């Protein structure tokens, strides 16, 4: 036990060069091998660089490790950025008894265009209602960037009791997704004339409405 | 006297 | 010299 | 090709005990240092333990020293992790790694999720999410289950184009809910049938819900 | 005893120690097993270097055993002959 | 076969090759003996370094033999398990 | 059958 | 099972 | 303490064959590289051959390749050198060395002299050199012998103070001659006797000459 | 096979510093260990320095090996000279198949005083004469430096036929020794009235005379 400190976030437009710095405290960085890992949204870590600067199978000349003991820091670099390099990058090293991981660095690629959401709202099923329960499912998808608000409404009246929202996450297409679930009683649902899902993104709002049958 | 040989050595003796 | 009974093992 | 397959993950009470296993292939297992790494849900990677090729050298993160025990069976090509006195802080995904020398980790595993909670397992309630022309959309509501994970597949694996299983929300109730939806051509309805197949291995739940129009 | 025959154990970059695994009910009764001195290796400068590991070297050997005197058993055992220094880079 | 069990031979600073010493009239019939790849050793940079020598590691092992089938003989033989890298400086 | 044991092993058997 | 005559060697 | 003792040296005809031996002690012989080095009389040191600890690696100076053969008996702690087709150029003192690694020679031997000549062995003629007050001087003339060496000792080893065995001259005749003299107190004459003991092992000659005054 | 070149001779007064240079041709001196040896008059070689700069048991801080690849040469140095360091010094190195020795360097210590010889001449023995032979033995010892001439005489007449002289060699006391042997017939000896041994050193001559009985 000693520690590795790497920046929280890193940004740049595509085709450029990014340096991710990893700075180990106690112990000489020159004496122990540094490794780099990539972790894509939902995916498991993957080796990027090992033994300070070696690249395995499926790692292009774009990625390249380097070291400098006269400051005690190893640095993974990416020449020629691609939007598809967006992930968490972790450095990692050791000593005779312990192995240490960095806190990670979240890479970001600037210049990616804005996307309006793809809001879909389903009303309670016939099974759920027959079970004396009701849930209105609001699946918000394909938006850029991942910063949305979700506002429920019963005709006009905003409803704060029942709403449960997921925080944004990336997709297979680098775009973002979320989902808000509003729970009602079968009576709550059938007593109102309509319900709405209002997702506000980048200053504009989309509304999706449902009415009991 | 009793002798216990591995399954391997039996192949060899025979 | 001895009477030797031998067995296998796996 | 090098393959590391963890297993053993589950829900356990605090003070509990559990045994992770990692079956290895694609290399001379007996001559490689192994590692167990974890990642708490929403946090980063955290070294847990290490074992030499021989099994005569044993290394442990301060937090798990005296409670976890690493071991290997070089004969069976499998690395083990015996966790005792499991605390809530031990909730994470444990991955299994092959190390060239001690420290230099070269290959990673798929991971196995270990949940340490005082809360018990609850099986989900799957509901059909009736279809919404161009392309219409249908799903399955996977309500109030604990712990994570659920495995939504459509038409027993056959259906993969258009599928989008949304990440689970963790309710106030301390239970999870997730949704799975398919963007299918409008012509296909009435013809082809849609059966969503949810799987909550933690509670043995296997539910096949046939979703159909609410005409 | 190689502690008397070969002095490599002490001149290796991966030096090791000898351990007497004694047992009267098996032949050879005493066996000298090698335990590596360090995790790292001795470099050029003569320091322990953690960019490589000293690792033991196993070998399967035949042995005789006896009950505790009317029964004997030929068995294969795995013994560690010495240490070598492994490297990630090739 | 360690060519199938342990891959140290190829990752050693003192790497070695395996040689099949085959013989039907002795048990084990086939034996894998290690012959060092080089005189020097693989350093950090990954070059053969002549400031140290890769040296074999002997071990005495019991073996059975037979005449050519009515006679057998337990004998001790010396076999080379692997290579280590020796240095003048300590 | 004939068996040839080393001088060493004789000590052990006895 | 066999009749075993055994000798030493030095 | 490390000790290297050569033997085998002698006079041989050209085309001849000879076997040097070097008995080793003070170290784990089986785990050390050995060397044979020579030095022609009046010239410098010249590497001859090398052998690994195992005996599986064998090294040879261009001049002796295909004629000399190095070997060892790790069991008997002795290193051998089998010289065949001996040429006159092979006349020298062969020393035996222990090498840490190949090249790094750490200990040297006493040496053994090998003489390759068409000339035969001739035993010396020892003569008393009568005494010459303070300190008087007496000796032994060691005339016309071949090959070198002769071993002049006085009073069977007991006498060492004042002894001076001069280096041999190599006559026109191709034979050697050397002298040994003692500086002894004048009072000692008549009392103590002086017997010089020459030894020419090459021709088995052992001569004990009692030197006495020519009054 | 490649080669090591070291100077033929080296000199200096005592307490000073001497450098013996050893310059290897083909192959990089940096890749292979250099060793130094000392050889005292008549004695066998002895290790002085090994692995470029290590000293064994019985080698003071006065002796010290060093190397420099940017010229490809290893150098044994002696700080604080002592007359007793007078010997032949050989460097030695290797390559994957051969071992190479230097030609040697003969060290010399200036300031050592001049010594007149200690000329002793014996006439033929009674045994040698009874054997119908005669040899007059002239043992020249304890002189400095080792450069003497030996001139035989029969009364006055110089004799060139029979004389056989040894070339100078060091002693246990760093001084030099030689010996001239003149062979005569028993008649040659008894026909003359006297014989002389005239050793000329540094410009002065010593005479030793013998007469038949």
């Amino acid at each position: 036990n000693f520690m590795l400190t790497q920046p929280h976030s890193v940004s740049e437009s595509p085709g450029k060069t990014v340096t991710i710095s990893c700075t180990r405290s106690s112990g000489s960085l020159a004496n122990y091998y540094v490794q780099w890992y990539q972790q894509r949204p939902g995916s498991s870590p993957t080796i990027v660089i090992f033994a300070n600067n070696q690249r395995p199978s499926g790692v292009p000349d774009r990625f390249s490790g380097s070291i400098d003991s006269s400051s005690n820091s190893a640095s993974l670099t990416i020449s020629g950025l691609k939007t598809e390099d967006e992930a968490d990058y972790y450095c990692q090293t050791y000593d005779p008894y312990s192995v240490v991981f960095g806190g990670g660095t979240k890479l970001t690629v600037l210049g990616q265009p804005k996307a309006a959401p793809s809001v879909t709202l389903f009303p309670p099923s016939s099974e759920e209602l027959q079970a004396n329960k009701a849930t209105l499912v609001c699946l918000i998808s394909d938006f850029y960037p991942g910063a949305v608000t979700v506002a429920w409404k019963a005709d006009s009246s905003p409803v704060k009791a029942g709403v449960e929202t997921t925080t944004p996450s990336k997709q297979s297409n680098n775009k973002y997704a979320a989902s808000s679930y509003l729970s009602l009683t079968p009576e709550q649902w059938k007593s109102h004339r309509s319900y709405s899902c209002q997702v506000t993104h980048e200053g504009s709002t989309v509304e999706k409405t449902v009415a009991p049958t | 006297i009793h002798v216990t040989i591995p399954a391997d050595l039996w192949d060899w003796i025979n | 010299t001895v009477m030797v009974n031998l067995n296998i093992h796996n | 090709e090098v393959q590391l397959l963890e297993s053993g993950g589950g829900l356990v009470q605090p003070g509990g005990s559990l045994r992770l296993s990692c079956a290895a292939s694609g290399f001379t297992f007996s001559s490689y240092a192994m590692s167990w790494v974890r990642q708490a849900p929403g946090k980063g990677l955290e070294w847990v333990s290490a074992i030499s090729g021989s099994g005569g050298s044993t290394y442990y993160a301060d937090s798990v020293k005296g409670r976890f025990t690493i071991s290997r069976d070089n004969s069976k090509n499998t690395l083990y992790l015996q966790m005792n006195s499991l605390r809530a802080e031990d909730t994470a995904v444990y991955y299994c790694a092959r190390d060239l020398i001690h420290g230099v980790t070269r290959n990673w595993g798929q991971g196995t999720l270990v949940t340490v909670s005082s809360a018990s397992t609850k099986g989900p309630s799957v509901f059909p999410l009736a279809p919404s022309g161009g392309t219409a959309a249908l799903g399955c509501l996977v309500k109030d289950y604990f712990p994570q994970p659920v495995t939504v597949s459509w038409n027993s694996g056959a259906l993969t184009s258009g599928v989008h299983t949304f990440p689970a929300v963790l309710q106030s109730s301390g239970l999870y809910s997730l949704s799975s939806v398919v963007t299918v051509p409008s012509s296909s309805l009435g013809t082809q049938t849609y059966i969503c197949n949810v799987n909550h291995k933690p509670s043995n739940t296997k539910v096949d819900k046939k979703v159909e129009p609410k005409s």
